[PDB]
């Protein structure tokens, strides 16, 4: 998260702080959401051989008795994921377990299909991520509140799909999700509109988030048969 | 069957894509989605991400 606060401590309990591996090189990191107690919505380019989610977490350095940290068992990529165009950046990770509703761990309600959210209201992204091009990951969970931009602001991505896809960040600041923040949900008055997908290497704003809204019925059909 | 080579310098546009210079391997992660991207990590930096498959090549080839 660029140009971010530090969360109120557990003031975000549905974010989920995923690790991700493949066979001994370094592991990579996103964020996600937990949906149902034993669901996990993320982005489609975060999946790897291994997933591990912590829930819980505020200070992701140090372990506390808030955290419920759970392997994921099954991953639900989205069937029609492209890399060229990132379409249909969204994925949902089973968990072994049900993790346990708490004050710090708690699901996250995912919009009807016909909540279609609108250009110029300003929502809010979390993230872990980094704060910077050149900076490190944060340690602490961070969010920023982004304004939801017209389509035509995200023309320079690749086949950009209104329909799909938000366009998220005001130009003119710097303030913006960036590496790190993918999988995260984007809360539009309380509501879970978007997931950071992608967006400039350079941390020009807007970034591409999908919208969730697109997504309902593929996530009913995971949910219902898992 | 995973171990690739980048003919060519390139630098990343997206925050999902590698950048890398002409000779840098790497170890190709996934590759069954469909698209112009491979997911990669680099044996020099250790950094995963996409690379574009019209860079690259086995490294014998
Ligand atoms: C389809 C393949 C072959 C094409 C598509 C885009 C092409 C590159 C870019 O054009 C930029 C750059 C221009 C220089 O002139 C020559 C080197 C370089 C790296 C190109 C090499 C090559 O031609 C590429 C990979």
């Amino acid at each position: 998260i660029i140009g971010g606060t530090e969360c109120k401590p557990h003031s975000r309990p549905y974010m989920a702080y995923l690790e991700i591996v493949t066979s001994n090189g370094p592991s990579k990191f996103c964020g996600g959401f937990l949906i149902r107690r034993n669901f996990v919505l993320t982005a489609a380019h975060c999946a790897g051989r291994s997933i591990t989610v912590t829930l819980g977490a505020h200070n992701i350095t140090e372990e506390e008795d808030t955290w419920q940290k759970l392997e994921v068992i099954k991953q639900f990529r989205h069937p029609k994921y492209n890399t060229s165009t990132l379409h249909h950046d969204i994925m949902l990770l089973k968990l072994k377990e049900k993790a346990s509703l708490t004050l710090a761990v708690g699901t996250l309600p995912f919009p009807s299909q016909f909540n279609f959210v609108p250009p110029g209201r300003m929502c809010r992204v979390a993230g872990w991520g980094r704060t910077g091009v050149l900076k490190p990951g944060s340690d602490t969970l961070q969010e920023v509140k982004l304004r939801l931009m017209d389509p035509q602001a995200c023309s320079h991505f690749r086949d950009f799909d209104h329909n799909l896809q938000l366009c998220v960040g005001n130009p003119r600041k710097t303030k913006s999700a960036f590496k790190g923040d993918s999988g995260g949900p984007l809360l539009c008055a309380g509501v879970a509109q978007g997931i950071v997908s992608y967006g400039r290497s350079d941390a020009k704003p807007p970034a591409v988030f999908t919208r969730i809204s697109h997504y309902r019925p593929w996530i009913n059909q995971i949910l219902q048969a898992n | 069957v995973t171990l690739f080579v980048a003919l060519y310098d390139y630098q990343a546009d997206r925050w999902t894509d590698l950048s890398f210079h002409k000779g840098e391997k790497f170890q190709i992660l996934d590759a069954s989605p469909p698209g112009d991207w491979w997911e990669a990590r680099s044996l020099t930096t250790g950094e995963t991400g996409y690379i574009p498959s019209n860079y690259v090549a086995p490294v014998d080839s």
